[PDB]
């Protein structure tokens, strides 16, 4: 198995709510829906690694930082981001990260 | 229980 | 004889058991583990110095007889051997011969391996070279 | 693995320095000796 | 949560079941009858830990 | 962006492509296909983010990220982050990257 | 006398809080928690305004270093005890004991520090290829003590102002006759 | 190390953990701890005089070793022990490491007596990084006068115009 974070992106939630229409129509069972959440995660894992070519750095002042099921989260406040340049300011920033071992 | 070095004499 | 010695015997008596050569078996109780390990030091040329001398405080100088024979010192030179490291690794499979390939750690590179007391007026020693003047200005009799 | 601790270069040096030293060669008697300096011809 | 934290006693075998059976009646200083355990634990059918724990 | 635009574009592609034949062993039909490829693009096309072809306790529409660290170390004030393989959600915009380096001062 | 007096960088305290916790519920409902248990068996939090960092045990010990005096110290122990009331443990504050108190502070003169190492050396440890200052270890109050060349005096091992303070007093006369030019 | 500073003949940590691979934290322990109970052996026993036996710099007994690892002359040899000696009154350079400030002084001799050795060789000989050398020479250039000995420049041997500019 892997990590389990991109329902709380913006694909991941239209994702889900897209699975929860199905799950009220019968269209698809519970162990169907965990598998291809899980086979979705795993698929994004991997082909977010290979055939993308961006940049993107921060800088700023974390309000908030936290370590603990081996994942790092940070409130990250009045920091400007850099993209390949276009900058962008951002008054709250949440980052959640995971670590580059596998699980399970 | 197996030897884990041996001298080998070259030939 | 001496000097027989120091320019081929020396070199012989290295490259006879120039190679020496350590196997590791893979004493593998999983299969995980089944790489058996080949190391080999290959000694290569030897090399002699100038007689020499170290005092305590490692300095090393050059030593001439009379100054052996005023200090109590051995009147030697430094044998030095090329050393080189060869190391080879094999799929430990059981019944299938086993196959050693570089892991390209081949590591060689003067080592120390001794002082050779030289005899005077060998090859190696400075009163060889020397003149009749060069004898009484290094305190020698001619 | 220290390969000044592989090779004792005393080894060698302390084996021929006492072979010549003192004339027991090994590890016959008398093989080396002191050299006479009492003339020329001696 | 950490009460929330405990997962479901009801595991998948029953060697893990009389596990707990037993070490709540060595930390019980007097022997206690069937409703009490069957409350410690999450059913309370008559099933195979009655039988194997006779 | 056209980077962000063909990420989810090779996303959606790829994940139809696995799910079906997860369908075709769970035993529906294809017609539960393409509507769902089509409420999937119509949602992100509602999202209106990237366009397409088709006192000290812890308690969308949020500028927030998710990613995956490599190395995290900490100074007397200063935070670096070693951050890989993330998608980026500010100001209803998405990017992504390869590296990430994170400079935050903790006061 | 010394015309100037230590001031104090980092002090040490402990506390027990008199009941175990649960670090996974403390690492994840606190705001600046670390926990990593296979790196260290402790979750590590740390605050802004008094500038401290505690270690939580989960045994209930808590272990406070950052502070610049007692007060601080005594006010981050405090505050760090009801972070961990309000995440929902009953976490009495019980006893607090200072360990280390540590203070830096400038003679303003340079020091032999060989010349020092060969006079007191039954106190003092100089070896400079492996650390740049001289380990002078006082018998009464037992203080360390880091000498360093610009004048630089770090004292540690104190538990209140009444080691450091008089630690200093006896070092100055015992340095003042070691200066450079 | 204790054996080697009791006979004057000292070594540095360097020298005798490329002979035992040991630790460098629980080297400096051992040595300590090592110290304290020869200074209470001492004490119970004979009473001995250290006369700067056990001092941790001894940057005057480390010059004739790296010079002749260098190949150096005598008088280069002789004139690096001055700038040794003289570098314990400058008291920015005094703080630095016994090893660095026999090197620095060695490589000032160097670039005075025109030894042609680089400083990157003087770097790869003495386990000393270039950089290091580099700076400590850079900071000494301003304290030529005292540094370099006087009647070498008397005789003539040497000149302080040789030494390169920052």
């Amino acid at each position: 198995g892997y990590y389990e974070l991109y329902r709380r992106s913006t694909i991941g939630n239209s994702l889900v709510d897209a699975l929860d229409t199905l799950i009220s129509d019968g269209r698809i069972e519970a162990s169907l829906a965990m598998r291809v959440l899980e086979t979705f995660d795993k698929v994004v894992a991997e082909t977010l690694k290979d055939n993308t070519q961006s940049k993107l750095t921060v800088k700023g002042n974390l309000d908030t930082y936290g370590f603990c099921d081996d994942v790092w989260t940070f409130i990250v406040k009045n920091c400007q981001v850099t993209v390949e340049q276009s900058v962008i300011s951002v008054d709250k920033l949440r980052i959640v990260a995971c670590n580059s071992k596998k699980s399970e | 229980l197996r030897r884990k070095t041996r001298q080998l004499k070259v030939l | 004889s001496f000097n027989q010695f120091v320019d081929y015997t020396l070199q012989d008596i290295i490259c006879e058991d120039s190679t020496l050569i350590l196997e590791q078996l893979a004493q593998h109780t999983t299969e995980s583990d089944n790489i058996s390990r080949k190391y080999e030091i290959s000694f290569g040329k030897i090399y002699v110095t100038k007689p020499m001398v170290n005092e305590s405080d490692g300095v090393t100088h050059a030593l001439y007889p009379q100054e052996a024979r005023l200090r109590n010192l051995t009147y030697s030179s430094g044998l030095f051997v090329d050393v080189k490291k060869r190391t080879y690794e094999a799929i430990d499979v059981p019944g299938r011969e086993l196959k050693y390939e570089l892991i390209a750690e081949e590591s060689e590179g003067k080592v120390f391996i001794g002082r050779l007391p030289i005899m005077l007026r060998s090859k190696n020693c400075y009163l060889s070279e020397a003149t009749e003047s060069d004898l009484y200005k290094l305190k020698e009799c001619p | 693995f220290n390969m000044k601790l592989a090779i004792n270069a005393k080894t060698i040096t302390s084996g021929l320095k006492y072979a010549l030293a003192t004339g027991n060669w090994g590890e016959r008697a008398g093989v080396s000796q002191v050299l006479n300096r009492y003339t020329y011809s001696s | 949560a950490l009460q929330a934290n405990q997962t479901d006693i009801s595991k998948s075998h029953d060697s893990s079941k009389l596990l707990w059976a037993t070490e709540y009646i060595q930390k019980k200083g007097k022997p206690v009858l069937v409703n009490e355990l069957l409350d410690y634990l999450s059913m309370k059918k008559d099933d195979k830990v009655i039988e194997l724990l006779k | 962006n056209a980077e962000a635009s063909r990420v989810y574009e090779i996303i959606v592609e790829s994940v139809v492509n696995e799910v079906r034949e997860d369908f075709e062993n769970a035993g529906i039909d294809e017609q539960t296909l393409q509507d769902l490829k089509n409420i999937w693009q119509k949602k992100l096309t509602e999202t209106k983010v990237t366009t397409f072809s088709w006192d000290y306790l812890i308690s969308p529409d949020e500028n927030l990220m998710l990613c995956l660290y490599d190395k995290v170390t900490r100074t007397k004030a200063r935070w670096k982050c070693s951050l890989k393989d993330g998608v980026v959600t500010i100001n209803r915009n998405d990017y992504t990257f390869q590296k990430a380096q994170v400079e935050a001062e903790w006061v | 006398t010394s015309g100037i007096v230590p001031t104090l960088q980092n002090i040490v305290a402990t506390v027990t809080l008199g009941c175990r916790l649960d670090l996974k519920t403390v690492a994840l409902h606190a705001r600046n928690a670390e926990y990593n248990p296979k790196r260290f068996a402790a979750v590590i939090m740390r605050i802004r305004e008094p500038k401290t960092t505690a270690l939580i045990f989960a045994s209930g010990k808590m272990v406070v270093t950052g502070a610049k005096s007692e007060d601080d110290s005594k006010l981050a122990s405090r505050k760090y005890a009801r972070i961990i009331q309000k995440i929902g443990f009953a976490a009495k504050f019980t006893d607090f004991k200072i360990q280390n108190i540590v203070g830096s502070c400038d003679v303003k003169f340079p020091i032999r520090l060989e010349g020092l190492a060969f006079s007191h050396g039954t106190f003092s440890s100089y070896e400079p290829e492996l650390f740049p200052g001289l380990i002078y270890r006082m018998v009464k109050p037992k203080i360390v003590l880091l000498i360093f060349v610009s004048g630089k005096i770090v004292l540690t091992g104190a538990k209140q102002r009444e080691e450091i303070y008089q630690a200093f007093e006896a070092i100055y006369p015992v340095l003042s006759e070691f200066r450079k030019m | 190390l204790i054996g080697c500073r009791r006979a004057e003949v000292a070594r540095t940590f360097k020298e005798i953990q490329s002979l035992i691979h040991v630790k460098t934290k629980e080297f400096g322990k051992t040595l300590n701890i090592m110290k304290n109970i020869l200074r209470g052996k001492s004490e119970d026993g004979f009473l001995k005089i250290d006369t700067d036996n056990m001092s941790g710099a001894q940057n005057l007994t480390y010059i004739p070793r790296f010079c002749s690892h260098l190949g150096l002359p005598m008088q280069v040899t002789t004139s690096a022990e001055y700038t040794a000696k003289k570098c314990k009154e400058i008291k920015e350079i005094a703080g630095k490491s016994p090893i660095t400030i026999a090197v620095v002084s060695i490589y000032l001799n160097i670039l005075l007596f025109q030894i042609p050795i680089t400083a990157a060789k003087v770097g790869q000989t003495l386990q000393v990084t270039e950089g290091t050398i580099k700076s400590g020479y850079k900071i000494l250039y301003e304290h030529r006068d005292k540094l370099v000995d006087p009647q070498l420049i008397a005789n003539g041997v040497v000149s302080l115009d040789n030494l390169p500019g920052v």
